[PDB]
């Protein structure tokens, strides 16, 4: 994404998405392992599919022909070009939306992730606009581990989170 | 406390043509294009069969500078030299020439 | 071409500090991938000790993360495993290994693909 | 020279690994041979933007 | 997360296909791993991602199976394949391994 | 989807996006009309668009050739099998891609009804998290097909469900 | 886009996508210049990638075959029965694929842009359901001209803002 | 839901090409269904999905339209035609029948 | 195919108003692109004082903006601009300019691509 | 909106290869302008969207760049090249010029 998450990060080396919690026990660059191994997967198909379905037969593309048979010489000419011009227009094509593609795909990862973890967040967090959300209530790292995982409560800190949202 | 999402971001350079722009700076990217060749004449399945000095025409007829390697079992395509310099000793036309280049291609 | 070795003392007393080092060679631990400690008890299936990145981020395992410390040297190859109050169920083969897969550019810590030799601790007196 | 290796095609400069779908190195070729294409790199892309800080 | 792996003891005549069958509590992930550990050596991975085989293993050891069960085949089996098989999984921020599979001839 | 809406129904026979109330007069599987019909006639065009568009001239694709002529048998057997290749390529990938925009389709189609019904009930319902929305008033059949409808009056249920959203 | 926003603008001569506001000191149609040179760019490149990859050699693509030769003029007419098909099945589908793609690429710079402003106002306006929002301050031209532009400040308004919403 | 068709009766000779128009009144649906019932005779689906031929119905009948208008079109009209001609809609939960339309020869 | 003429006096006192117009001929100045008139003072880089579009909008340069009006002749081709309170600064070179250019059946007004000739106001006395 | 055009003032021979670069404050556009103004004359557009030419241009003029920086070349000088450049960028709804440059034999 290029929207209103502006910034990759270069100190997150596990996976392509993830995490960056800000708490008091500290700071770190967590993954979110089922995402990038759902994307690792999809691209691997992709590129098997891509590379892989191209399955040729043993053939020889040169011929000769002497000089009382030009007709048959300019024909296999003909044959050959329209085959590279066919290759060459297929896959620049091919390239180019398959690459449009799978930046939308990481587009579509990216953001379903972030849909994902505010969903769980429903009040007790506020965007902040970078792609951020800070809390209402003290998330330590079980809280954190839980956000992440998936199992984010909001029942326990509701009433914690509902006091701080309506202190400001 | 705070909570961020984001993305992989690494030190590489490659770019890439999408649709909609052009040089864009990628993570990853893989090359579809092979443009590479390691200069040797390898195995077809089975050995090409290798003339030398000689052309096919020179070969099939019995070269008399061409007799070491006369030896030669099936082969799987044949090698000549650009420009052979033993073809046929003898000047003369040979009739269907590239016709028989082509059957003789593979045994 | 990596090699991994450990080096510590094969007899620890309980109650004491138990400290190991591994040494790489074919590789920089400061540079590329992730180098952990695994330990076996005779008779027992392996169980993952921690983990150091290549960034200095240390991972442990939850069980043995409170007496656990993996350090690094960042001036030669070398990790360090400070295992501390050994009781006698520590008394196990110790290995340091490299985690790490490369795909799509991506380093993932999925597995250990390199072990070390192994470091029979026994604590008794 | 000819060489005792193994390979799928044979290109009259040397042989070509034929893992990939496309080619560039010669237009005739010898054998089960990837397609020759006129570009000069096709590059598919598997990671995500790079936008360092 | 428990990892649980069938048949804990195995005994096989040369030749025989045989199977192992581990099972996983949580499935997020589709990759399992298996290590091949011979009596007074470490362990030597041979599958990973639980269908891509680790270079310099041979061919006749196999994966498959995905969400929570994954199998490990051996086709036609050797007399060197007396060892102890485990099959591990990275989920989190945690290595979990399965208790082992021995096989005898 | 396999997102948010885990779940697929199978006792919804009518259409293929559809709705599911609970409700003191009963429950039932509603399906939602315009959206499923729309999706035929969009699936309808991509098929026979996808079959219509090969228009074949009559061609016989064999050839007897004797044993002198095998430059022009070796020919028409790289022709032949060009042929296989490009079609048997493009074929396969076209079927792949398309099947992902088709998946991709009805994956934006029911989260476009998601976000319809969604507008109108802007704070009379809560989202629940599986796709569903509870309601903070009671929606008898009549608000139930004013719903399903797109004519939901957000007014004349605002301050009975404001009153039960200040509750708790 | 064809859904929450139903009707397209015929008052608006600048760009392809913007916006509309009214206001005590007056209304106008104004433009969104960054999204719209995005889109002439992403539109230029995809039609100059259409054209220009088509590179072709010279040609002849006609033959003269005599009385004794119509198995050589039939293999020439299936080598260009065969290239015209090809041809025509392939522009015939990309041109269908590549509609439907940049269809769903002027949708989405939309939505994009309708979120983009959505994000800035919090709760200091609210969405009407047309594409609209109504403040619930007095958002003079200075106000409106940094709305469009990127720099709207919530803090500033914020309060204005909350006294409006809780009076009614 | 009201739905109008047009005209109300109509005369017309051996090939004439007659049109009947019906309208909707909400377009909620593009599809329309067309009716051919004969005296003393239950009816007889001509055309669906606005356009769609049902199985056994001669080819001359033909259907259009769409939104809030459809056209049903009979080219080569024969003998056998004089009944009544009915349009019908079926939007949420509710299917809606049009006024006849008698054809005569 | 585009042919702009400026017309207005040369000579302006102070703090009075100060009037031009520009005929154009071979387009339609109510029907397709924006007119816009630019200064350029004795050894300086040109300003845009405003420009008014085919549909009647205006827009002026914010300096310039409480003293300027930019109107349309409906009538013949002609488009007039009224800058008001004049000072020995506004001594300049004045050109009438088209501005738009179609591309994808949109036009932008991002460039003057026709220009005027340019109609000297000395302001003296 | 801020714009600074280099260098302010230019001498170069015939035949020289001209280079002047412009840079806006904001980056809201990928666009520029370049106008050859003579001593006497209206401005007259050369290089438009930062890299078209305009009709009736000579090809040796070229436009390059985006973002926050933009290059105006000129290959082959001629003698008729003395005059002064300047850089514009349409940004919301105001024209913005660049200081010119002088280009003198
Ligand atoms: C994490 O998620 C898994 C997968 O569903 C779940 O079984 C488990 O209870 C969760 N555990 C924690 C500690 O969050
Ligand atoms: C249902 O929707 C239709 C279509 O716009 C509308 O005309 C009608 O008033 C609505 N009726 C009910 C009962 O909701
Ligand atoms: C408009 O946005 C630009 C681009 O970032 C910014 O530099 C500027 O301060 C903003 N100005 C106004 C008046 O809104």
């Amino acid at each position: 994404i290029a929207g209103f998450i502006e910034g990759g990060w270069t100190g997150m080396v596990d996976g392509w998405y993830g995490y960056h919690h800000q708490n008091e026990q500290g700071s770190g660059y967590a993954a979110d392992q089922k995402s990038t191994q759902n994307a690792i997967n999809g691209i691997t198909n992709k590129v098997n599919s891509v590379i892989e379905k191209m399955n040729t037969q043993f053939t020889a593309v040169g011929k000769e022909f002497n000089k009382l048979e030009r007709r048959m010489e300019n024909l296999n000419k003909k044959v050959d070009d329209g085959f590279i011009d066919i290759w060459t227009y297929n896959a620049e094509l091919l390239v180019l939306l398959e690459n449009e593609r799978t930046l939308d795909f990481h587009d579509s990862n990216v953001k379903n992730l972030y849909e994902k973890v505010k969903s769980q967040l429903k009040n007790n967090a506020k965007e902040i606009g970078n792609g951020c959300f800070e809390f209402y209530h003290k998330c330590n790292d079980e809280c954190m581990e839980s956000v992440k995982n998936g199992t984010y409560d909001y029942p326990k800190y509701s009433e914690e989170s509902k006091l701080n949202r309506e202190k400001i | 406390d705070t909570i961020c999402i984001g993305y992989h971001a690494n030190n590489s350079t490659d770019t890439v043509d999408t649709v909609l722009e052009k040089n864009v700076t990628v993570t990853h990217s893989v090359n579809l294009l092979e443009d590479s060749h390691n200069g040797k004449l390898c195995r077809l399945g089975i050995a090409p069969l290798q003339l030398g000095n000689c052309s096919v025409a020179g070969w099939i007829l019995g070269n008399p500078e061409c007799e070491l390697l006369i030896s030669r079992e099936s082969w799987s395509y044949i090698v000549e030299k650009p420009n052979p310099e033993n073809g046929t000793c003898y000047p003369g036309h040979f009739a269907d020439y590239e016709e028989l280049r082509e059957q003789l291609s593979s045994v | 071409q990596v090699q991994l070795q450990e080096s510590g003392p094969g007899l620890v007393k309980p109650s004491e500090t138990l400290s190991l080092t591994c040494a790489v060679s074919g590789n920089s631990i400061s540079s590329e991938y992730y180098w952990a400690w695994i330990r076996q008890p005779p008779g027992m299936p392996p169980e993952w000790v921690g983990t150091i990145y290549h960034t200095g981020n240390t991972y442990y395992n939850p069980s043995l993360k409170s007496r656990t410390t993996i350090s690094m040297d960042t001036s030669k190859n070398q990790f360090s495993l400070r295992l501390r109050s050994v009781t006698a169920a520590d008394s196990a083969v110790y290995y340091c290994a490299r985690a790490g897969v490369t795909i799509f550019g991506l380093t993932l810590p999925n597995y250990f693909h390199h072990w070390g030799q192994g470091t029979l601790v026994t604590v008794s007196s | 020279p000819m060489d005792e290796c193994d390979a799928k095609c044979q290109t009259p400069q040397g042989a070509i690994n034929s893992s990939l779908p496309f080619q560039n190195v010669h237009p005739v070729t010898i054998g089960e041979c990837p397609k020759y294409v006129r570009s000069a790199k096709l590059r598919m892309v598997t990671g995500l933007r790079n936008i360092p800080s | 997360i428990q990892m649980t792996q069938s048949p804990s003891t195995l005994s096989a005549s040369v030749g025989d296909r045989v199977t192992i069958t581990c099972r996983a509590s949580q499935s997020i992930s589709n990759w399992m791993a298996w290590y091949q550990q011979k009596p007074g050596k470490a362990p030597k991975l041979l599958i990973y991602k639980a269908s891509t085989l680790e270079s310099g293993v041979p061919s006749r050891f196999s994966g498959g199976g995905s969400g929570p069960e994954f199998t490990l085949t051996i086709s036609s089996l050797q007399p060197d394949d007396s060892a102890t098989y485990y099959c591990q999984q990275y989920n989190s921020y945690m290595y979990t391994f399965g208790q082992g599979t021995k096989v005898e001839i």
